[PDB]
């Protein structure tokens, strides 16, 4: 009809999705309230300016922002000094999603650089001469993979890498994030992500790891960082993902998990929150929603007959709307929410989340949902590694040609 | 000695006592990527740190240097590590170090390194006396600090300091019953002390949870807890619940309430209850009210649930294709 | 700005 609003968030009924504090004010509610009111302005901006809303993904703008960042950064990116590989990844991936080609000049430099970040003992540090750490190592790999050149691949010292992973393995199945570092579910995921891609997984490498991960699932249905801790998207993702690689998804109560994640999508905002009763955030568009594809794959493997054949178990339209309308910086780059500044981390994940929301794929079945202008469509991303599915396959294949270190 | 923010602060290259050392530049290679254009101070300190690290100079001055690098980028784990090394090597006073770290945490509480450092300290000292109160203070600034909570859990656990936590939990819930972290904590405490099997406890909890729901029916946290504490044993296992929930529908409804109901029916149908069909329909009706009106954001989930329930609990589900 | 994941 004519009076019909195609945008879910703008529909008059949608207003009923505003918070009901039950006249009981606590810090949690107030904060949520502030956010909702701010988001409201965003939604209503079209109405009050008297313009018909057009959802446009500022590709050009984002590309420029990325393009430059890949080369150099201001004194503001100082505290990210121990996490440079992440920058490489966040950016490269973001470009890959945007379908921007990678010049071989760039590629080679990235390689050489990452080489400089490779520790003599295996694994990668957050900068040349820094000690190796699982997070930068995960990043380094994913990055090198997005490139996929033989050069890129040959950078990685698989033997050392494996040794490294072992030096971090814990008796209770967990892993340190680095020598003398801390332990939580991230380590498991990083160790797995890289181990699988590089084909270095030995029989005992992940002994008990799955069970450790399992113990992180809590009463909320989600997953905490370590047994006993509150459920959180990042950790939840890390956990599931790790388990999916370990092919041990079954070790979890996938039901409660599902119910948990789906409840994380903010009714009014459309985007996802990291943990129950906290604020929404762009990054979670991936961290949280990325779980759906994982779950779908897992449940389906259990012959789950009730599974949809065209959508993920979250409001794809609403996520996409949130992203587009509130997480884009005019000058380029993406963000947490309105009022927050852009940064590569959010740019990377908001996009990833977006791609996910537009791309449904379960075997032969494929169905997209592209809100706004069709130029908005992105390259698909793999739900486990969060890199181009093609890159995944390309990578694994190449590495399977190699023998698991030691034989 | 000379605070990094001190007006008289001087670059290490302009420091006499450091004249014997040649700074090590960052080896970024011929044609850099993600090159940070560090400020003078920054580049200077780390250039010097790089040196001491390389030389593995385990000196007092090195110790003081680390404080600086940290102040610059407290996320630099390599620095942290080396600092621990120096603490051991230099036989530094750990309490003095505690003072230090507590200050640091206070300023950048949302960092991994800082916490892990304090953890290690406490471990070395085998002294938790300061922990709780400290953590409280941090939590008093951000009642949802994930790192702090995690630390607290670790502490209480390693030092069996359970005695006063529930009391704490209670206080926080009073301040903000919507604090999910607290709800997790409460479950953490109970699980490891009395356990939930103890019926008097179970009961007490539920009373309290319902009482909370009554006061704030829209607080998704209480609901999640409630579900959290009864689900494993089986929702059907507690018949009065259903009736009791139905009673709140009038002046205390919410998509949460409706949802819970579906979970109950779900479990009831799982444990082959009376009026198989009657329940089933009540459930599907709800899946619809949720998917179409009361909780559309989760339409895809709701459609799936109803579809699953239909898939295994319709009168036709156990009936052969030929009938 | 900082990196909240490590
Ligand atoms: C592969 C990796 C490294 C995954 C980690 C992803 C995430 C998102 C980890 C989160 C760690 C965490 C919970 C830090 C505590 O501070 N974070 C917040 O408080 C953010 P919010 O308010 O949204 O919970």
């Amino acid at each position: 009809p004519v009076w019909s609003e195609p945008l879910y968030s703008l529909r008059p009924e949608h207003a009923r999705e505003r918070l009901q504090d039950d006249s009981v004010e606590t810090v949690t509610s107030i904060e949520q309230a502030k956010v909702e009111e701010k988001i409201q302005e965003v939604f209503s901006s079209y109405k009050f300016n008297h313009l018909v809303p057009r959802l446009v993904l500022q590709r050009e703008k984002h590309f420029h922002y990325l393009k430059r960042g890949l080369r150099q950064l201001t004194d503001a990116y100082e505290c990210l000094d121990a996490s440079r590989p992440w920058l490489c990844y966040w950016i490269l991936h973001s470009l890959e999603l945007l379908d921007e080609p990678i010049p071989q000049i760039v590629a080679t430099d990235v390689c050489q650089f990452l080489e400089l970040c490779q520790s003599p003992d295996g694994g990668f540090g957050g900068g040349p001469g820094q000690y190796p750490h699982l997070a930068p190592t995960y990043a380094a790999v994913n990055a090198l993979c997005i490139i996929g050149t033989e050069e890129a691949y040959n950078v990685i010292n698989r033997e050392k890498l494996l040794q490294y992973l072992y030096s971090l393995k814990q008796p209770d199945g967990s892993f340190l994030m680095h020598v003398g570092g801390e332990v939580d579910v991230r380590s498991a995921y990083c160790a797995a992500s890289v181990a699988s891609l590089t084909n270095i997984i030995t029989p005992d490498l992940f002994e008990g790891t799955a069970e450790w991960i399992a113990r992180c699932q809590n009463w909320e249905g989600g997953i905490g960082g370590v047994p006993g801790m509150e459920a959180h998207g990042g950790y939840t993702f890390c956990g599931l993902a790790a388990l999916v690689i370990l092919k041990k998804e079954r070790s979890l109560n996938l039901k409660s998990l599902l119910q948990w994640v789906t409840s994380r999508q903010m009714r009014f905002e459309g985007g996802f929150q990291g943990r129950c009763n906290k604020l929404v955030d762009g990054c979670y568009s991936f961290w949280q929603a990325g779980l759906l594809p994982l779950l779908h794959r897992a449940l389906h493997a259990q012959g789950d007959p009730a599974l949809s054949m065209s959508h993920w178990m979250f409001h794809q339209q609403a996520l996409q709307e949130y992203i587009l309308m509130c997480c884009q910086c005019p000058a380029g780059g993406l963000l947490d929410k309105p009022g927050k500044s852009r940064d590569f981390y959010h740019t990377c994940y908001c996009l990833s989340g977006l791609s996910i929301a537009q791309h449904f794929g379960s075997g032969a079945m494929l169905h997209d949902v592209v809100m706004g202008v069709p130029e908005n469509v992105l390259q698909p991303t793999h739900p486990v590694y969060n890199i181009g599915p093609d890159k995944v396959i390309q990578a694994t294949t190449h590495f399977l040609q190699k023998p698991v270190p030691g034989f | 000695f000379l605070s990094l923010d001190s007006p008289t602060y001087v670059l290490y290259r302009d420091r006499a006592e450091w004249a014997d050392i040649d700074p090590v530049p960052q080896n970024d290679g011929p044609s850099p990527v993600v090159q940070i254009i560090y400020s003078e101070k920054f580049r200077d300190v780390y250039d010097y740190f790089r040196a001491v690290l390389q030389r593995d100079e385990r000196s007092e001055r090195a110790f003081k240097l680390t404080r600086d690098a940290i102040e610059l980028n407290a996320a630099n784990y390599t620095v942290w590590h080396f600092r621990r090394v120096l603490l051991r090597s230099l036989q530094k006073d750990l309490q003095e170090e505690m003072n230090y770290i507590i200050a640091i945490i206070e300023e950048q509480p949302k960092n991994y390194q800082v916490w892990h450092h304090r953890r290690v300290l406490v471990e070395w000292l085998k002294d938790p006396s300061q922990e709780l109160e400290f953590i409280a203070d941090i939590l008093n600034q951000d009642a949802k600090n994930y790192h702090a909570w995690q630390h607290r859990q670790w502490v209480i656990q390693e030092f069996r300091l359970w005695d006063n936590e529930l009391q704490y939990v209670d206080q926080l819930l009073k301040e903000d019953v919507r604090n999910n972290s607290v709800w997790n904590q409460r479950h953490f405490v109970i699980s490891n002390t009395t356990g939930y099997s103890d019926r008097a406890v179970l009961e007490r909890e539920v009373q309290y949870t319902l009482e909370m729901i009554k006061l704030v029916p829209h607080n998704e946290s209480a609901w999640n807890y409630l579900k959290g504490i009864l689900q494993d044993r089986g929702l059907s296992r507690y018949p009065n619940l259903l009736n009791q929930l139905l009673d709140l529908q009038p002046s205390h409804s919410s998509p949460y309430l409706i949802a819970f109901l579906v979970d109950i029916y779900e479990d009831m149908l799982e444990n082959q209850c009376d009026n198989k069909e009657d329940i089933l329909n009540k459930a599907l009706e709800l899946c619809e009210i949720l998917a179409k009106e009361k909780d559309t954001i989760r339409k895809e989930y709701w459609r799936y649930i109803g579809r699953s329930l239909q898939s295994k609990h319709s009168r036709e589900s156990d009936i052969p294709a030929s009938v | 700005t900082k990196c909240v994941i490590m």
